[PDB]
Order: C-alpha cells, then structure tokens, then sequence
C-alpha cells in the first residue's frame, strides 16, 4: 500500500520513543491491562513453580501516532512493529524460572485516533505457594502479579480490562479445574521509592486437582495392602507364614512412601494428607509386628519351661466366652523286667500326655488372643482410613 | 512530552555511554550497592546452586546527565534506557550457569542533578558450598558476590549503600514484596565491602560487594518422611530375639528384609545430598550404623539357630550349659520272646526320652543367648540413636553473622 | 598501509561487492564441493534415536569478484574474512531433530587470488537415526548426516563432493575424513564405513532445494563388552538357576520361593532394560526375547513345582495311588532315568490286638506317603531333564544369532564399490 | 549478475517490508498454506505435546514485487531474503513451548508477476490432548493451527494449499519416498481444514494428524508378564497347606505385579480424565492377587482347626464334605495277681490312648478335607473370573480402532 | 571525559576490524593466551563431558590503537568494546556439548601502547575420556585444546601466559582434586592444510575423585552384603531358611550392580574394578545356592531310597574330622496273635531305628560339609574382597 507506505513513513520521521506518549509531561500514562490465560502448562510442586502459556492485551493511546484517514486514502487502522514505539514495561514480581517481561514483540493495531493494541504472548513461569494440607484433593491458589517496573503511579496509571481473566480460549486441564479467577488493582509504597505508590494488577486463579490419577496409582494399593495388615491374625501360628505377611506388607508401605515422597515438597509448613495417611499405617503394620510376635511367642511357650499364670487362665480360658463356638478345653527276673518295662512305657505316655495339653492350653490362649485382635485391627483399619480421608472428601462433596 | 523529549535531546547529544562518567582522569565513580530479595527460590544440594530472586539497586552520578528543572518545565526525573546511559559492569561473580549480568535490563531514572537510579531485577544461581555433616538439621552460609566486570579501583568506587547516615550493611528485605521460603528460614543476612589492601589497582574485580545468607533448613519434613520410618523399621529388628529359634520362627527372613529395607531408605537418601566428599552425612552415617545393627542380629540369628537347633548325636558341650544356667537367674516259650521285646521297646523308649532331654537343654541354651544378646543390642541402638539425634539436636546456627565480630549486622530501628 | 586493508578496499569498496547476489551468471550454477571431517563422534542416544557428532564441514567455490593480482598487493596469497562479508551457498543439515540447522561457529573464510573461498567451520550436529533393536547389545547402526541448501535450488548451485590429488591424478573424496591430529575414538561405537554420496531425486521438481543433496553415512558396531559383563552375564546366570529347584526336597527345599525370586529377578532385569532402549514396534531386543522367554520357562518350573508338591504331600486319606501311576513313577521310569486265663486276661489281649493293629495302620500309612515322595521325586527328575535341555538349546541359540550378526561387507547393498581411501576412483 | 543487482535495487526502492501488500484500501492478501511432515519427532504424553518437523508452504502476491522479465535480460524469477519482503505473520497458534516462528530465515520465491513462494522449515511441538482410555491401544488425533497473529480475517484471509494435483488438496503432504515412519506410531488420516471463525478469533488452517500407537513393546513387556503373573496366581489353590508356601507365592506374586506398576508409571499419561484400560487392567489383577492372598489365609485357617478346639457345625460338614465333592469331582477315598493286675491296667490304658488319638485324627482329617474342597472351589472360582475379566479386558482393547472418516 | 571521546573518535576513524592488526601483512600477530579456572562444575561421567568455568586470557598488541597520553589529557588506558576491534579466533577443539568460540563479548583493556587485554568467560563443556578402570578410587585426566582456528602460525603467534593455568581464583571442589595442571603448545599439520601448521595450546588437568560418598553408599552396603553371604553355611537345615538367606542376599546384589551400571558410562575400553567386584561376589553367591542345594540335597537321603556311598563314609565320616572335631556321627488264637503282633512291633521299632540312624548319618555329612564349606567362602570372600581393592588402594596411600 502506497498510502500506509507514505503513512508510516511520516508517522516515524521523528519520533521519540523513550518518552512517555503524553502530550504534556505532567500527565500520566492510562494503560488498560487484561490477561488472557491460554493454558495452564504446568503445576510443579516439588519446585513450586506454575507455569502458564498467556496473551497480555495492553491498550494505550499515543499522542504523536494520530492522523487523518482522509489524508491517506481511507486508512483507518494499521499494524506497526512494537519495537519501534514506546510500550509499558509490564514486569512479573513473582517470576520465579522465567523472564520478567515480555520477549516476544509481535506487532501493534494503531488507530487513527493514537489508539494501540499490543497482545503479545507469553509462557509465565511464577511462583505459588504450593499447600499440601489436602494431597491429592487439594485446592491451591496461585496468584501473577503484573506492574509497570519503572513508571510509578502518577507517570503510569494501569487499569483492569476486566473483574476477572479472560478464560474464553482456555484449553482445559486434563489436572486442574478452574474454580474462580479475579484480578485485583494495588496501590504499593515501597521502601525504595517511598514518595509515589507503585501499580499492580494482580490475577489470582483458585484451582482444584483432580484426583483420579493419584487415587488408582496411589491410594488403591495402598489401601490393598493396609487391609492385609489384619489378615495375619486369621493365619494360624502352625503355618509358619505369619511374618512373611506382615513383613512382605511393610516393605510395600516403605517403597510406596519413597513413591509419596518423590512427589511433593520438602517444605516444613504442613504435613500431607497422604504421607499422614501413609505414616498411620506403617504405624499400624508394624504394631501387628510386635503383638503378631507376643502371640508367636505364646503360642509356643514350652510348658516345661513356663507355667500357666492363673491370672492368663482366668482372662483368657476362664472369662471371654463371646463367640464359645471353642471348646475352652515262678516269678521269674525276666518277668519282672517286662512288668518294669511296660510301666515306664505308661508313665512315659501319661507325661506326655500331660506336657501336650499345657502346649495346647497354651495355645488356645494365643488362638484367642488372634481372634480378638483380628476383629480390632480390621476395625481400626477402616476407622483411620475414614478418619484420615472423610473429611477432606466430604468437605468437597459438600462445597 | 515536550520537556521530555526536549531534555533527552539536550542530554542525549554528545553522550557516549561507553565512556566513564570522570570529568577528571584520576577521579573514582562511587557506586552504591543494594540488595533486596524478594524471594530465596531454592537452594539445589545436589548442584550445590542457590537460586534468589532479587532487586540489586545500583547508584551512581553521571555529570554529563545534570539538568536545570527550572529550564524544563519543573521536570525532576526521567525514565532512560539503560542501555543509552553508561553503566558499571556489575556481575555476579559466583554465579554457576555463567549468567554474570542482569535479567531485565529496565529503565533507569536520573535526576536533575546528574544521580541515576537502577533498580532492575534478577534470578540468581549463585555457587553455594553445602555442608553436609548435620543433614537434615544442619545450615548453610551461601553469598552473593558482586563486582564490576570492567573498572578497577582507581576508576570506580564500589561501595554499600548508605541511608540518612547510616551504611546498610545487610540484605534489605521489604515486607511488602518478600516471601517466606518454605523449607529455608533465612538467621542473618549481613553485607560487606571487601577490597584486598595488597591487590593490583590496575586489574578490575578487586573490589567487591558480598552479601552472604544464613540459612537455616526447617526439617520438618525429612522428620516425618524419612527418619522417623527408619527408626521404626530398624525397632522392627530388635524384634526377631523373642522369636522361636525353630523352623517356623522366621528370624532371618524379618532380619534381612529389614535390611533391605533400610538400604532402600539409605538410597532415598543419597539422593538428596550432595556428592561431595568433604564429609560424610548425619543421616547417612546413623543409616550405615542401623545396617550394621541388623547386620550383627543377623548374625546373632544364625548363631542362635545353629546352637538351639544342634543334634544331641552331633555333639554336646558341659562347659556351655553350666554357662547358661548361671546366668539364667539374672536374667529372669513265648515268655522269653515277650521279655526280650518288652526290653527292647522300654530301652527304645529310654533312648528317645534321653534324645529329648538333650534336644531341650540345647533348646534352653538358645534361649538364653538369645535373650542376653537382647539386652545389649537394644542398648546399642538406644544409644546410637540418642547420640546420633544429640548431635543433630545441638547443631545451632551461630548468635553472630561472623565469628570474632561482636556486630549482628541487622537495621536500626 | 597494510596490503590487506588495500585489499580489502579494492575487493569490497572500490568493487562494490554484493553478498546477495550469487557468483555466476543467472543460468549458471555454482559448484559448491563439500567434504566432512568427523572429529568426535559424541553420541548416540538410542531411546531419542540422536547421533549427537562434532564435526568440521569443508565448503569450497569460486568467487570470479573477489580475486586480485597478487603483485598488484604485495605478494599477498591468501587473505581471512568474516563469514557474513560474503555471499554464502548456506549449506545446512537438512537431517536434525533438534531444529538446528547451521553450523555452530561462523568462521572467517579463506580468500586465495584465484578466488576460490574455503570454508571449514566447525559444528555438533543432533541428527535423526532411526535405531534398529533386533541384536541388542550385539547391534550395528547405519546414521547419515544430510546436507542441503534450502536457498537454493540445483538450478543456483550444484553440490559436489571434495576433489583431491594423487600423484597429479584428481579424484573425488567419497568418505568421511578422518584427521588422525584431530580425532577421538568413541568407547562404545567402532567406525565400520564411513561413506559419502551425491544424492539426486528425480521424483521432486527441478524447483525444490531438496533434490540434491550430500550425505555422509556412519555405519558404527557397537563394543558390547560393557552389557556383556554387567547386564547379559548376571541376568543369564540368575535365569539359569531355575533348574535348581528340581533337586530341592519337596519338604524342607523352597522350590517355589526360589523359582518365583528368579521371576522377579527377571522382570527387574525385562524392566530396567526396556529404559535403555527405545519403545519402537519393528523388533523386540534380543536380550528382551531371552529375558521373555526366561520369564516363560520359569513360570512353568513354578507351575511344575507347584504340581510336584501337590503329589508329595498326598495322603492315603485324600488320594488312591493307583497301581498303573505306581508301576510308570516308581519302576518304569527310575530306571531309565537313572479261668483268670479267659476272663481276666480278654483286657490283655483286646488291648494288644488294638495296639497292633493301630500300628499296622501306621506302617502302611507311612508306606504310603513314602510312595507318594517317590512319585514326586520322579517327577521332578523327569521335568529336569526335560526343561535344562530346552533352556540351554534356547539361550544359546538367541545368543548366536546375536554373536553372529555383523554389519555387511559393503556400505551399500547392491553397490560393489567400497568407499575406501585406499581404492580412490581416479577421474 | 549486475542484471539481478539493478532489478534488486529497482524493487526495493520505497519498498517498506511493514506494509501489507494492499493496492487499495479494503484489498485482502490471500494466503495458501500447506504443510509437509518430514518427521514425526514423537508424542509425549507427559507433557501431552506432538513434536514433529515441517516444511510449510505459504503462497501469497506481492503487487510492489512485479516487472518485466523482457525489460531486465530475462529474468523472471528471484530469491530473496524472507527479511527484505512483507512476510504473512502465520504461527503455530496450538504451540507448546512458546515458539510461534519458523526455524531457519531462508529465501523467498518471487515471480515476475509478483508471485511469492516460501516454504520455511519448522521444528514445532503443539498441543494434544491425549485420550488415554485405551492406551497403549490408543490413537490420538492431534491439530496443528496455523494462523496469522495480527492481521485480521479482513486483512489477510487463509486457504488451503492446493498440491500440483490441484482440486483444492486438503492434506498434509508425505514424500513417501523419503519419509520415515515413526517406530511407535502410524498416520492413519492426516487432512487439513479451513476454519473460519463465527461471525474473537480469525481465520485458521487446522492440520489433523491421526496417528495410532503399535503397542508391540507394552505388549511384550508389560502385558505378557501380567498373564504370566496371574496364571501364577491361580496355582496357589493347588499348593498344597502343608507345603507351607501358599503366602510366599501369593504375596511376591503381588509385590511383582506393584513393581509392574510402579516401573510402567514412567510410561503412561498423568492426566485424570479417564484411567488407561491397562492400568484397569493392573487394578483387577491386583485385586484378584489380593482376594487370593485372603483366601489362601481362610484355606490355612481351616486346614490347621484344632480338633479338640474346633467342633465342626453339621452345615459344614453336609456342605463341604457331602453335596460339594461329588460337583468337584474330589472323592473322599473312604466310603464311610498284682503285677499282672498292673500290667492289664497299663494296656488298657494304651488301648485308649491310641483310640483317643485315632478320634483326633479322624476330626483332624475330616477339617483337612473341607479346606481341600474349598481350596478347590476357590481354584476354579478364580480361573473363572480370571479369565472372564482378561477377556473382557482384551476384548474391549483390540475392538478399539481408529476411525474410517476424518470428520464423522 | 571530553579528551577520552576525543581519542576514541580518533582511534576509530578509518579503522578496520577485519584487517590483522601489524605494521606489515608478512608479520605475525603474537598473541598471549593464559587460561584462568574458576571452578570445576561438573565432570559427568556416564557422558564423558566435563564442564569448567574458565577465564581466556588473551593479550596482543594493535598497531593501529596507539596515541601519545600529551595529546590527550594524559589518558594512559581506556576500555572498549571488543566487537569493535580485530580479536584472534580463539576456539576449544573438544568441544562436547557447548560453544567452539567465546560467546560474551566483554570489554578490552587498551593501552597507550596499543597494547590490549581481554579476559572474556566461558563455560566450556570439553570431552574427557573418563578412564573407569578404578572407580571409584579413579584418576582422570581431561584436556583443553585452544587454537586459532583460521589463522596458521605464520599469520598469528599465539603463546602459553605461563606453564601452568592460573588456579589461583579457583573454587576448591567437593568431588575433584587438581594434582597436576601443565598448558603444552603443539604445532599440529592438518590433512586440510598441509602446507601450513596450525598452533594450539592444550591445558590439562589431572584430578583424583574423593571417594568417600561412593564409599559410604555404594562400598560399604555392598561389603555388609557379602559378609551376609558367608553366613548360610553355619545356618542349620532344619531351620528351613538357608535358600531365603541366600537369594535375599543375591536380589540386594543384583540391585547394587544395577545403580553401579547406572553410575559408569557404557564404554568398553575397559571394566571397573568395582564391576569386577561385583561380578565376583554375584559368582560367589551362586556357588554358594549351588552348594547349598547340594548340602540339601545330602541332608534329606535316606536308606529307603539312597545307599551311603563308600567313599562318603571314607571321608565325611573319618577323614574330615581329623581337621574338625565333633562325635563322629496256654495257646489261643487271640493269644498266638498278640504274641506275633509283639514282635512285629519290635522289628517295626528295630528298622525304624536303623533307618534313623542312616538318616543322622547323612545329617552328620551334611553338617561337616557345611562347616568345610563356611570357612572355604569366609576365607574366599575376604581374599576376594582384598584381592580387587588393595592394589589401588595401597596405590593411592603410597602416592
């Protein structure tokens, strides 16, 4: 085009664009700033670290970029390099592995009237507070605060386009859900410049995980082997099998826990919702341990060498009927020699008679011990797994 | 924008920012160095990097950039380029990416009397040494060194900023932009000008700024995850002396899985220390010292397994009984084919009655062992665990920023 | 003054030389001879399927606008430019996968009176090479490296390879260079051949730069002492335990924990393997094939072994041992494989009878388990000597078809020429 | 030639590269574009990003770039640096990474008509949205979008470029005589469509890549070990109780199949739309080892009653060992002076004794064998279920194909 | 200053950056080149790439860049930028996975004399041939090559600052310690230039791995693994745990051998020694299930069903406990009936003592096997153990 030719031509003959675009100096500078989030790339929370792809729509107008459409045949409206003209210097206070402003300079709509569009894009990389009170049902807040770095308030004055953000071409997260989203304008004094206040216009997004991956990856096998933790009272003591379950779960819970604390981070202001969880039932495996070994121990204590407390009689044989489906329990020297014979024979049988049903009042003790304690423990199974997750589930079933 | 444009112009013609600021060869430009940061993003061990987010406020005075207001229109400040005014090459001597200069390089603002302010921001990854021996519990001294890439001490002085009279010799920190680190609690954060007395005035990096950070990690989470499981699982150990010494018992199997257990815990922890070798880790040291435990009651499992389970046809040992008995109280014509049969079944009988005995004072004596070995291996790892979280316990940060220097280097107020 | 700076004045100022216009006439084309030293070749990863290669690129033209008499300068010969004064053919690798397509350093160019510009600038180049898997870690790869002009078509310029002398007898330099002051030899990779090709396809247009092209190949042997020491050797010696169990005791020997840790031995071995290669579906590995095939016989020693303690642990009060199993697994098949008197005395007697009777039950009882142990005996030593020859005969023949794979005698299938220094095809 | 440098320089004079090439005021520019798969770089299902390297093809007139070949010694065709020339701002809107440009800056084609062709390079990673139901027997339909950044449906309007061929081609373009095919995926359909927008965005050209995974390796080395494991997982009902061995074996069959999933985290998508039928696949078999570990812990509960302890309910015994034997076909073998004075005494005693333990050990039997039947009721339980779930399982997955049609 | 524009517009007039800077083209440019390391950040093995932080020294002289101080204020230095000026081509030929050439452009030091110093940084990622045959007790040498790399020696002289590299600004390393650092010039002839030789100067460096964290998770756990070995051969058989101990012991071993896989590149010049170790201990663990079976195997023949052999009477019995020590192994039916029922008994109780006997026969065999066999892998573990590790080790503490 010959006319937008001749236009730029004489628009940029002696332009300036290292002043503000104001008529007059003591004038400030209206921005209006609207954010455009695109995606939500990533939510690190080992890092801490959000990073989002976004449109930074800036709207000025410029004083020495006017003219008349009737001069240029017609032409009302023209897309200039960025470059080239003075832009607000928007900066991301909270930057965290990422640049603080814009690096991509795409192009500017000018109007005939000074009006400028500049919406360049961006891949923000902030920082959030990442709260893992919840894990995985967590709800997290992350907040992006833009602001001219160098222009204070009364030589810049940045206004929202809008309340809230603009969601319109958001792709949606295959993690994250959206739940509310609201820019606020500040007013800041700063010790650095404590005459003027800076402008800020922070966009804050409130998001919810979704949990699904973490539950069938996480949690289901973990409540599979914390249910198995009870079983071992069901094993009899004869199998010899006891400790291969008790300690064969124990080590699953230890690499589960590695697999947890692989995924969250390090910081010391809340304990997880998951590793509390996980805690409790290395807690509760390693209690079956201990009392899975007192029964073992029972239930082989050599009558010879230990006697039945009558207060263990008592408690366990005697009291505890519940379910009683139990039972509670001439004359020659050869002669003589087979007469002696026989009868040490006999005595030999009745000791160990005798020495057997100790053994098995002994173990009838242990066998009742195990059926208590396997009610207890499957009850307090799902008592903790209830009173570790139920709130958080129906706090947001109820939300 | 007139007086704007109108004072850049004035300004602007002849300047050369590649040029110093001396309208006098011999003379030094003061710089004045602050730091503000706004957020400590992370400190990587295993890189050993401390990445800070900070504002690193630069002053100095450009002659050739004086202006009268009254000539201006009462203009008092203008926003510059940096890029059009001469700068001092200040860097980051320290940093480990090789990023010497700052991130965005903003405006500068110069006032009438010729002083430009430059207050840009920058992500920073300093080299910080990691000292290991009291992982988790342990601090850290990271710094932040700043010098000017390209001047000398006969060209610029490089010096820390100065409030209404008094020198800020710390890291500001200003409550409306700081945010608290989660894991890393910063103690003392002071700042010091260090110029070699003896050093060249003729080389540049000589002069410099450093400003160093105590930090203190908040172990909270390395508690709760790593060592608390740990000291679990090895009392799991403990617990395999009041099993049967039998078939059945299953003494070794308890013992080495929770060995491996605690190998898989000492990998946890390899992989968040550093690969240095100044020292070895807290951590790791008490880990090598619970393998070792398990260890010994594996072999004290084996040893009590082959005593309790020794046939009475094998052999027999009078001085090892008597042993244990003293310290188990601490421790609390047909009739001639029938009598010949008869005579065979009662001596069968006597046979196997004295097998028994044998087989039960052998059973005995692993019970004992058993149980004195106990005591001591539970006193072993009573005391290396108290000792070892002693130790930890009592590793504080020091009172002052620096040994022998009775300052805090924190602001009046 | 310097005859360089009255050179370069002459060449660039009073001549008025245009590094956008080529140095020919519009319907002619510039010959532009390339050649490739390799001085590192610095990897191939194969999960990315990346030759990662330091290498210098030679390119060579004549530029008729920048030559001089020497005597008119000095006697100077030679003179050293910034790249970016003159006209370039911008050669790229057309072959990345990372995205970058130009060299690395821009180097000065060497001007000679004649006018021919040399150009040697160095690059590591990240080009695509599809991986093949079959014979891993007993594989070859055959990478190439594709150089091409995008900004100019064969009508503008015309690709050739490096021509050198002999003996006054010029040839072309159909190989990749190899500066015995300037290589390094990779650990893992041998150089097996190493050739170079003029590539022109008659299928695209006339119009497209992609129509010639010059591509240096690397076929390299991989050095597999390294996964065979530390991977193939201990994962075949764990897998090879299997036959143990079979003379395990069916009482006291754990046949089954034994054979079912040799699994999971195996699936952590199938496992951390399958990360050092790629997931491509052309092939299974080698060492993934035996590893399968390990994991297969070791599930059916399990199930074996599961079978052989059912049998041994029968009892004559839950299974008949019929005389047809008896006579096949205790006889046919261990030897190929290998009045008070009255009255008061009636107590007596009632109780003596009982006695013996009771232990007669015993005995046969007892004969009968033993029987039963003999049968599964014979069992196991017949699955033995019907599982170790298969493993053996399986193991060995997945491996010899690894040890005897070897990369082909030639570069190219079809092609008798060899690509060698030593056979140089004068012309 | 000095020819070309003055044509250069007759074009190039008041030429601004800025300015859209539009005669009047309301003029559109039209743009074709087209697209050239060199490869397909990968799929990334972590990051949920398509990474592949292109040859665009945009084809637009630039009016100011005209002249006679006649008049400048025949020229009728120049290639000039994209730089010096208007360039159509078209990026990869769907971009991942944040790189909307092309790779390398290099000439443009112009005609003496004022015709110009450029066909960039372009190492590009869009965005997918991966559907993981049926993953690793998945196919995926991943767009690139291309579209002007700035310019305006009334500025600059967008086509689809038309191949030699002709007919309005609408499809990305494969030299199958160069071109590689992936190793893990093959392009099924692979159209491009013109969207114009309602009535905001503008006009965009979509390239659609239907790609379906060859799920050759997680069949060999995930699914395959997962039959293997379960079928090891049913035999536990054939050990016998006294072998002691029924926990060893159902347990460590469990802990493999947690390392399976473990070590196969590394490989499947994060997302929490939908759980991968093979993951589905892992829970079930888990589930199943798991029920088997509990009822291997009930068989051993049952096969060690103490009979002395434990009287057997008569439901038990008409169940367990009458009606359920004969449908298992697990026939129980069996149909169903002073001295003398003391030496009676003693016999008789002995008599007893041994008519004692001959009762105990009936009972014992009698409770071995009901665990025997039950642990062959739970075998054949369990091949039911395991191989009606692997069924219905596979069968989902392999009738799972990718479609006929481009756009139903 | 004024004086100093004044010289800078002077210096910069007629001034050609492409042109060597001498008096006359048939001289050489002498250029002095000192390498300065800062610090060692990394020396990746598994790639063979080392990456420094270097400082490139570099001092000449210009013919063209003098002025009398007189006349001009008596400005005796100033700086400039050096993309103004000629610099030498300073490239590091092995290159790895970084820059050929400096890339940060600093300012130079100009003197009155022409003479100018530039010292730019550089993080240079170089390859080192990493030899793996003492890991980790290992020592690597690693080079620098740096040349001009289109200027021969008789158009640019470059020469060492110094022998050595300056160490003395270096970060001391927590991994690596400089023993050595020698700079070495060669005059190369390349195949693409005969003619002409081409100079470099090639910094090296050897460092020694500090070992200790290899030794304290890697060595250490290993070494508490093979002592677990040796421990089957004292477990009795009757325990029925020998085969979990021994394949629990290998399973550790085969993880260890995989994360020292992990931690070695994959090259074939050579094997570790810490690969030879575990190699050796692998061996020794499946020796000793082989055995083990084979002891089993032995404890549980009997005379139903195997013969003693002689010669295992011969040795196992009497000829091995020479070097050990232990015990060295009126007529009726009714009535006629129960007379033979009796010696039924009798002979019934006789040949189960007989068979028991031939049992605790093999027992016994199996016992003294089990001894012989403890202090053969005890004492073969400990020669193992010292048989790989001494020779390095007194190596390094002789050095």
């Amino acid at each position: 085009s010959e006319h937008e030719t001749r236009l730029v031509a004489k628009l940029f003959e002696d332009y300036n664009s290292v002043v503000r675009p104001v008529e007059d100096h003591r004038q400030a500078v209206e921005v209006t700033v609207g954010l455009q989030l695109i995606q939500l790339i990533n939510v690190d929370e080992v890092n801490q670290i959000v990073t989002t792809n976004v449109r930074l729509k800036q709207q000025w107008v410029d004083y020495n970029l006017k003219w008349n459409p009737d001069d240029y045949g017609g032409v009302k409206k023209i897309h200039i390099p960025s470059e080239k003209i003075w832009r607000p210097d928007l900066v991301l206070y909270n930057n965290a592995d990422g640049d603080f402003a814009i690096v991509k300079f795409t192009k500017v709509l000018l109007d005939y009237t000074g009006h400028i569009t500049w919406t360049p894009p961006a891949i923000f990389k902030s920082y959030c507070e990442i709260i893992v009170t919840h894990f995985p049902f967590d709800e997290q807040n992350c907040s992006m605060k833009l602001g001219t770095w160098t222009y204070d308030g009364s030589v810049v004055v940045i206004n929202p386009e809008s309340d809230q953000p603009d969601l319109s071409n958001f792709m949606e997260s295959g993690e994250w859900v959206i739940k509310e989203s609201r820019g606020w304008k500040h007013w800041v004094f700063y010790a650095c410049c404590p005459s003027t206040p800076y402008l800020d216009i922070t966009y804050h997004f409130v998001m919810q995980r979704l949990p699904l991956y973490f539950i069938v990856n996480v949690i289901i096998p973990c409540l599979l082997f914390s249910f198995l933790t009870g079983l071992v009272f069901y094993l009899p003591t004869d199998s010899g099998e006891k400790m291969t379950l008790s300690i064969s779960v124990l080590l699953s819970l230890t690499v589960f826990l590695l697999v947890i604390v692989e995924l969250i981070p390090s910081t010391s202001s809340a304990v997880p919702l998951i590793g509390k969880y996980m805690l409790f039932t290395m807690v509760f495996v390693i209690a079956s341990i201990i009392i899975t070994v007192i029964v073992i121990n029972t239930h082989h204590r050599s009558p010879s060498t230990h006697v039945m407390p009558e207060w263990v009689r008592k408690v366990f044989i005697d009291t505890i009927p519940n379910i009683m489906f139990f039972s509670t329990m001439i004359k020659h020297p050869e002669v003589k020699s087979a007469i002696e014979g026989i009868k040490y024979i006999a005595e030999t049988m009745k000791s160990d008679q005798e020495s057997n049903n100790a053994a098995e009042e002994w173990k009838y003790v242990a066998m009742v011990m195990d059926h208590i304690l396997l009610a207890v423990f499957m009850l307090v199974c799902i008592i903790g797994t209830l009173a570790v997750f139920a709130g958080r589930l129906i706090e947001l079933n109820q939300q | 924008r007139n007086q704007e444009e109108r004072l850049l112009g004035d300004l602007m013609q002849g300047y050369n920012p590649h040029l110093r600021p001396a309208e006098h060869d011999s003379d030094v430009v003061n710089v004045s160095l602050k730091l503000t940061l706004t957020n400590l993003i992370s400190l990587n061990e295993r890189e050993e990097a401390l990445t800070t987010n900070v504002w690193i406020e630069m002053q100095w005075c450009d002659y050739r950039l004086r202006w009268d207001p009254r000539d201006y229109g009462g203009l008092w400040v203008l926003r510059v380029p940096s890029t059009m005014v001469w700068r001092p090459d200040i860097v980051l001597e320290n940093n480990v990416d090789g990023v010497f200069e700052v991130a965005l390089y903003c405006n500068v603002l110069v006032s009438p009397d010729g002083c430009v302010y430059w207050l840009p921001p920058a992500i920073f990854r300093s080299s910080c040494p990691v000292s290991v021996t009291f992982f988790p519990f342990d601090w850290q001294n990271c710094s932040l060194i700043f010098q000017s890439q390209t001047y000398s001490t006969n060209e610029i002085n490089l010096q820390l900023s100065q409030e209404d009279g008094q020198t800020i010799e710390w890291i500001f920190i200003d409550p409306e932009a700081f945010t608290e680190n989660g894991e890393w609690a910063i103690r003392h954060r002071p700042a010091k000008m260090l110029l070699d007395e003896a050093a060249p005035a003729e080389e540049a990096g000589h002069q410099k700024v450093v400003f160093y950070l105590l930090i203190q990690r908040k172990p909270l989470f390395y508690v709760i995850n790593i060592i608390a499981p740990c000291v679990l699982i090895s009392s799991v150990a403990i617990l395999i002396y009041f099993l049967p010494a039998k078939a059945g018992g299953q003494k070794c199997t308890v013992a080495i899985n929770v060995l491996l257990a605690q190998t898989v815990f000492l990998f946890l922890v390899a992989k968040k220390v550093p690969e240095t070798s100044q020292a070895v880790p807290l951590i790791s040291k008490y880990l090598t010292f619970l393998l070792v435990v398990t260890i010994l009651i594996v072999v004290n499992a084996v040893v009590v397994l082959n005593v309790s389970l020794r046939s009475p046809h094998t052999h027999s040992m009078a001085r090892g009984v008597r042993k244990v008995f003293l310290r188990l109280l601490p421790q609390l014509p047909a009739i001639q084919a029938c009598v010949e049969a008869c005579n065979l079944i009662a001596r069968a009988r006597h046979q196997q009655t004295h097998f028994d005995s044998g087989n039960k004072e052998w059973f005995l004596v692993g019970r004992v062992l058993d149980r004195v070995c106990f005591l001591a291996m539970l006193s072993l790892f009573v005391c290396g665990t108290a000792g070892i979280f002693l130790m930890a316990h009592y590793n504080r940060v020091p009172a002052l920023p620096f040994p022998g220097d009775p300052r805090s280097y924190l602001p009046s107020s | 003054l310097n005859e360089e700076e009255r050179l370069i004045r002459h060449l660039f100022e009073e001549k008025a030389y245009n590094k956008e216009l080529r140095p020919a006439a519009h319907k002619e084309s510039v010959e532009i001879s390339l050649a490739l030293t390799l001085s590192n070749l610095i990897s191939l990863k194969e999960v990315e399927e990346t030759l990662t290669t330091n290498v210098w690129i030679e390119q060579g033209w004549t530029d008729s606008r920048l030559q001089w008499d020497a005597e008119d300068f000095g006697n100077i010969s030679v003179l050293r430019l910034p790249a970016d004064m003159v006209w370039l053919p911008e050669i790229v690798l057309e072959n990345n996968n990372d995205g970058s397509f130009q060299i690395s350093y821009s180097c000065n160019v060497l001007i000679y009176p004649s006018g021919s510009v040399y150009w040697l600038p160095p690059a590591i180049f990240r080009s695509s090479c599809p991986i093949s898997v079959t014979y891993f870690p007993f594989d070859w790869q055959n990478c190439s490296l594709k150089f091409s002009s995008l900004k100019y078509t064969t009508k503008e310029i015309t690709l050739s390879l490096k021509q050198a002398e002999e003996d006054g007898r010029s040839y072309p330099v159909e190989w990749i260079i190899i500066d015995p002051e300037g290589f390094t030899e990779n650990g893992e990779w041998e150089i097996v051949h190493r050739p170079a090709r003029v590539n022109v396809d008659p299928s695209v247009p006339l119009d497209s730069p992609n129509r010639q092209d010059v591509t240096f190949y690397l076929i390299i042997r991989r050095k597999p002492l390294f996964y065979v020491i530390n991977i193939l050797v201990p994962c075949v010696l764990i897998s090879f335990m299997i036959n143990l169990v079979f003379y395990l005791p069916a009482d006291c020997g754990e046949k089954t924990s034994m054979a079912i840790s040799v699994l999971l031995a195996q699936s952590v071995f199938l496992l951390l393997i399958s990360k050092r290669l790629p997931a491509t579906s052309m092939a299974i590995p080698l060492i993934g094939k035996f590893l399968l095939f390990g994991m297969v016989l070791v599930t059916m020693v399990v199930v074996i072994c599961v079978i052989v303690l059912n049998i041994h642990f029968r009892t004559p009060s839950t299974h008949v041992l019929s005389e047809p199993v008896k006579k096949l697994f205790l006889e046919t098949l261990p030897e190929i494989l290998h009045q008070e008197l009255f009255s008061e005395l009636k107590p007596a007697v009632d109780g003596a009878n009982f006695i013996v009777n009771h232990m007669k039950d015993q005995n046969n009882y007892n004969e009968e388990k033993d029987c039963w142990n003999r049968v599964a005996r014979t069992v196991d030593r017949l699955c033995l000597f019907v599982v170790t020859p298969i493993m053996v005969v399986g193991t060995a023949w997945i491996f010899l078809q690894g040890a005897y794979n070897q990369p082909p005698p030639q570069p190219f299938p079809g092609d008798p020429f060899s690509y060698l220094e030593k056979d140089k095809r004068f012309i | 030639s000095e020819a070309e440098g003055r044509l250069r320089e007759k074009l190039f004079s008041g030429y601004d590269s800025t300015v859209r090439p539009a005669r009047e005021v309301g003029d559109r520019v039209w743009v074709s574009i087209g697209l050239t798969l060199a490869q397909l770089i990968s799929l990334n299902e972590k990051d949920e990003e398509m990474s592949t390297k292109v040859y665009l093809d945009l084809e637009w007139t630039d009016y100011r770039l005209s002249w006679d070949p006649e008049e400048h010694e025949g020229i009728d065709s120049l290639r000039i640096s994209a730089e010096s020339v208007w360039l159509p701002d078209v990026v990869l809107l769907n971009n991942n990474d944040g790189n909307f440009d092309v790779a390398l800056d290099i000439n443009v084609v112009v005609s003496s008509d004022g015709s110009m062709r450029w066909q960039p390079p372009g190492i590009y990673r869009s965005s997918c949205s991966i559907q993981v139901t049926y993953f690793p027997f998945d196919w995926q339909n991943c767009t690139m979008v291309f579209s002007s950044y700035s310019y305006d449906s009334s500025e600059v309007s967008l086509q689809t470029g038309l191949s030699p061929e002709g007919q309005e081609r609408q499809e990305v373009y494969i030299h199958e005589g160069t071109f590689i095919e992936n190793g893990q995926w093959e392009i099924i359909h692979k159209p491009s469509r013109l969207i114009q927008p309602s009535v905001g965005r503008r006009e965009e050209v979509t390239f659609y890549l239907i790609i379906r995974r060859k799920p050759l390796f997680y069949l060999v080395n995930v699914i395959a070990p997962c039959i293997l494991i379960t079928l090891l997982a049913i035999f536990v009902f054939y050990l016998p109780p006294d072998a002691g061995e029924k926990m060893g074996l159902s347990i460590f069959a469990l802990l493999t199949l947690t390392v399976f999933l473990l070590l196969l985290a590394d490989k499947v998508p994060e997302t929490s739309l939908s759980v991968p039928i093979i993951i589905k696949y892992l829970m079930f078999t888990m589930v199943l080892v798991t029920f088997s570990v509990i009822l291997s812990v009930v068989v051993l509960n049952l096969h060690h009653r103490s009979p002395h302890t434990h009287q057997m309910p008569l439901w038990v015994r008409q169940i367990f060992i009458h009606k359920l034997p004969l449908y298992l076909g697990l026939k129980r073998p069996k149909p169903e002076p002073p001295e003398l004075r003391e030496v009676v005494s003693s016999i008789s005693y002995i008599a007893r004794q041994l008519q004692e333990q001959e009762d105990h050990d009936v009972l014992k039997e009698d409770w071995q064998f009901v665990a025997m039947v039950v642990d062959r009721l739970f075998l054949w339980t369990f091949i039911i279920f395991t191989s009606v779930g692997t069924l219905v399982i596979f069968l989902d997955a392999t009738y799972h194909l990718p479609p006929a049609d481009p756009f139903p």
